[PDB]
RNA sequence: GUUUGACCUCAAAUCAGGUAGGAGUACCCGCUGAAUAUCAAUAAGCGGAGGAAAAGAAACCAACCGGGAUUGCCUUAGUAACGCGAGUGAAGCGGCAAAAGCUCAAAUUUGAAAUCUGGUACCUUCGGUGCCCGAGUUGUAAUUUGGAGAGGGCACUUUGGGGCCGUUCCUUGUCUAUGUUCCUUGGAACAGGACGUCAUAGAGGGUGAGAAUCCCGUGUGGCGAGGAGUGCGGUUCUUUGUAAAGUGCCUUCGAAGAGUCGAGUUGUUUGGAUGCAGCUCUAAGUGGGUGGUUCCAUCUAAAGCUAAAUAUUGGCGAGAGACCGAUAGCGAACAGUACAGUGAUGGAAAGAUGAAAAGAACUUUGAAAAGAGAGUGAAAAAGUACGU
RNA sequence: CACGGACCAAGGAGUCUAACGUCUAUGCGAGUGUUUGGGUGUAAAACCCAUACGCGUAAUUGAACGUAGGUUGGGG
RNA sequence: AUGGUGAAAACCAUCUAGUACUGGUUCCUGCCGAAGUUUCCCUCAGGAUAGCAG
RNA sequence: CGUGGAGGUCAGUGACGAAGCCUAGACCGUAAGGUCGGGUCGAACGGCCUCUAGUGCAGAUCUUGGUGGUAGUAGCAGCGAAACCACACCAAGGGGCUUGGC
RNA sequence: AAACUUUCAACAACGGAUCUCUUGGUUCUCGCAUCGAUGAAGAACGCAGCGAAAUGCGAUACGUAAUGUGAAUUGCAGAAUUCCGUGAAUCAUCGAAUCUUUGAACGCACGCGCCCCUUGCCAGGGGGCAUGCCUGUUUGAGGUCAUU
């Protein structure tokens, strides 16, 4: 149960905030858990996802598929995975929109900011 | 109201302020001894009783010294100007301890100080110097 | 038509204000010592009640001055006269007890 | 009978009377009445751009601070 | 002086330093104000402020063994009182919330207008200093505001300013637990069963259908960064000057709001007979105001300031509802928009596809409507005229 | 006679408030009413009451001399 | 009535959801169930009383 | 009897289909209604003791929205309404039920 | 008889009535005071590559300046990025600028003047000149007093 008087459990307010959340907040929203093998390595449960991050599919019809991410659709709250695409009747290939919460990161992309964030979140490298 | 709807529709964004929790919490800011012993878990009356102090002097409405020793222990925790000293020395040399004679000194007692004030100042000077 | 839905809210606000005063006024008891008073209107004269402040005569008899008494938490009322020896004695005893129970920290 | 009004552009500026019945032009005060609750709402503050009033609330939250971030 | 100076008065300057309109308006203050008693100090109109406004420390309430700023609630009380008819309708005392007292006029600083605005150069810049300029004597500072107070003498008591770090408050970032294990179905498991883990965290939201353990989040604490201030604990430099106050005693003095109170009359309000308001007159200092059986009780009006408990359908920001659910709820869930009126003004109708557009590739009949095949899709008995 | 009725989906009306009463139920009982407030609190929730206050407890001055009344009926 | 509009008799927004007889008054079942009148406040206005039914 | 909402209980029902709707299907009750058989539908709803009310429609020349005869008519091969709409030839008895007929 | 009037089972059209839900409305409670000549509210014109409404912006025009986040935005084209980096977002914060014409609206009015200055008779370029009143400086005029 919530004890703070500054936090509201109203369904309407939470729904409005989620849909109207800015891209900066949506970045935090679009988190993805790390693989159990990676969790032991970095000692961290989840981190924000990005383009070069490699992720695995754990739910949906594409369960078991993996590939490098190519775009993070913050507006639609969806992310795209390379080689995970649909086949239209006309032959055009359209990437399938997936939610990061249903995917497991298999190989992170390491930058200075990501390294700093890992240390900040109690991780190790 | 129209303005509220405009603000909600505007992209500027609300100036959110979350301070509801801070109303319940108040930190003591008038004593160092109380702050160390005060417990925010208890109420004002309960905290005063725990410290051993009275939170009300008049009969309160409705139904109802290990720390005071520190407060009691806490209870156990001017000269003359150079020109004033010179003026006192001049009169002392000219009249010594003759306060009555010193009172009537027209050209050294520029300010007509009383005998009591003169003797008190001279005694203070003697105690400070000799 | 006004409905006192805020009664609980008003009580909470009053309690919060009292707590804030205590935080600012921690060492002191938030109240000024008041004298005993006998009411007019014989229907109520039997009842004794607290007054606004002690009279100048009572403060003088208590061994302190009104100006100094105010800084120690004693309410002073120069409008009330004295015409009862028992009430004067009770007020003097209360002031003496207050002086014997108060602790004043050094200004140094 | 009426014409565009510079202050409001409501096309209520009387040609012969040389006055606007809506906003009260050229009178300094803006015409408004309590009984005209809908009229007040139509011209109440917030219906326009609010170029300056919008940022007052944000500025107050910071205590009207001045300078720049220390980085 | 067949002149030259002191002021006072009146004008001007693209003078230097300043402020005023108006907007909003739920609450506040004043004026005015309808549909002889009633709707009524309401509706409407005008002027003036803030986060509250007004009021506020008695020429008070009481006739008691007296209470002692103002304000709000209960009680007093539907009582007293009135219009005694319909009806209007108080206030003291009592209990509660919160409490804070002060500043001028008044009697010589005359052994020193000791006061203050502005210009100039610096510094430690919401200000300080040296100098100058001007205001002030037709009174600027200290000393006194009835609780009295002031000039002296006698035993005594006391004392402030600026920086630093902490402290508190505001803004703001971050760290802080556990499955996505097995089986059944499903397009999707967030559904059922089994096996497990965290819980000061089973409030809430998203994730192809009801998720603590997928994520965002929440409980408790830690770590930061930017501002306020002296509400205070240390830290550091300074005081000073025959400087300012307090205590008890002795001594010499000891001011108090006039076209104001009051009476008369005329308009006005009150359920009060009070008060408000044009005008003739116009009061006294052991004086004046308010109350009763010879008067006795209580204050000192004709000046002003002051947080608190008090209102709040406007503004900003938050926590909630035994509330309503697209013919309801604000007129407006996608609008004060389209639209009508020369105008003041009136003023609507309209929510949902599908997990995702994967929005019907392609063949084929039609100048054009869209048809027939074909396929996508859980479903097209979901085809953008799309939740049923 | 007349008033309304072309048909259908939705909408639609003795509801709320203040005072004064009867009846019924509950609590206490010559006492009663916590909630104007104060304390407390897992927080508009939940639990207690110091002082006052409304009602009644008695009045044609005062009522015990006795079933705070003899007799006759009177559920029992 | 208040405040405005245009025009060389009206219109706009509130007091006003006002001033009372036309119309309507929404689910089922069971039991009981009258009257159109006494006559007092004389009478148009109606109250209180009297009868029926609880 | 029925409905909106709330406290409690069914360790209730439900993608192996909750609600609504349809149904020349059946069961239960004197009825308000409940229940089950079959089709569309898709994600919430119900058995029971209480509390709560913006709680039940056949009309108010009732409000919103929708659709018919009038009528393919008046009217301007084609376009195309409005008023009105409880219902539709007469003899006698009785205002348009009794006995009969063009 | 056919045709046509009428009752019903099925099929085919209207409309969104019933059921489910909402970035909504309404009501209750709490913290604070925050418009303007240093130019308020409001109105008109323009600005995104493509633009109806909304929002933002003012010729520095769906933004410019500064700090935080760290790899986007997205209906289409277009951009890149050294993306191990003083650095993209239509992101957040927001203290520094710009801030078109009107509008208390402020040069004079019911078109249209003046100080200034400048880079080249004459002009581009830049800021101001509205009314009521308070303090100070400058100038001018007029009543009292003095003038051996
Ligand atoms: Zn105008």
């Amino acid at each position: 149960a919530k004890q703070s008087l500054d936090v509201s459990s109203d369904r309407r307010k939470a729904r409005k905030a989620y849909f109207t959340a800015p891209s900066s907040q949506r970045r935090v929203l679009l988190s993805a858990p790390l693989s159990k093998e990676l969790r032991a390595q970095y000692g961290i449960k989840a981190l924000p996802i990005r383009r070069d991050d490699e992720v695995l599919v754990v739910r949906g019809s594409k369960k078991g598929q993996e590939g490098k991410i190519s775009s993070v659709y913050r507006l639609k709250f969806a992310v795209q995975v390379d080689k995970v695409t649909k086949e239209k009747v006309n032959g055009a290939s359209v990437p399938i929109n997936l939610h990061p919460s249903k995917l497991v990161i298999t190989k992170l992309h390491l930058d200075k900011d990501r390294k700093a964030l890992i240390q900040r979140k109690g991780g190790k490298l | 109201s129209v303005r509220k709807r405009k603000m909600n529709r505007s992209s500027v964004g609300k100036a959110t302020r979350r301070n509801k929790d801070k109303q319940r919490k108040i930190n003591i800011q008038s004593n160092p001894i109380i702050a160390a012993n005060w417990d925010y878990s208890l109420t004002m009356a309960q905290n005063y009783k725990k410290l051993g102090l009275r939170a009300k002097l008049q009969t309160p409405a409705g139904g109802k010294e290990t720390e005071v020793v520190k407060k009691l222990e806490e209870l156990a925790s001017r000269s003359q100007s150079e020109r004033e000293e010179e003026w006192l020395e001049k009169l002392y040399k000219k009249h010594g301890d003759d306060y009555k004679k010193m009172f009537f000194d027209k050209k050294l007692n520029i300010y007509q100080q009383s005998e009591g004030d003169l003797k008190r100042r001279l005694l203070r000077w003697k105690k400070r110097n000799g | 038509v006004k409905v006192h839905f805020d009664q609980a809210g008003k009580k909470v606000s009053r309690r919060n204000a009292r707590a804030t005063r205590a935080a600012k006024i921690a060492p002191r008891p938030l109240d000024l010592l008041r004298p005993v008073v006998r009411a007019p209107t014989v229907k109520y004269n039997r009842k004794v009640r607290a007054g606004r402040g002690f009279t100048l005569a009572e403060v003088k008899a208590a061994g302190l001055t009104a100006a100094y008494a105010r800084t120690i938490g004693i309410a002073v009322d120069h409008r009330r006269q004295n015409r009862n020896q028992e009430i004067f004695d009770a007020n003097v005893q209360r002031l003496k007890e207050y002086q014997s129970k108060i602790i004043v920290f050094p200004r140094n | 009978s009426h014409t565009l009004c510079n202050r409001c552009g409501r096309r209520s500026f009387h040609v012969q009377k040389k006055t606007c019945s809506s906003c009260g032009y050229p009178a300094a005060k803006t015409r408004s009445y309590n009984w005209g609750a809908k009229a007040k709402r139509r011209h109440t503050t917030g219906t326009g751009r609010m170029r300056y009033l919008k940022h007052v609330s944000r500025r107050f939250k910071n205590g009207f601070q001045t300078g720049s971030a220390s980085k």
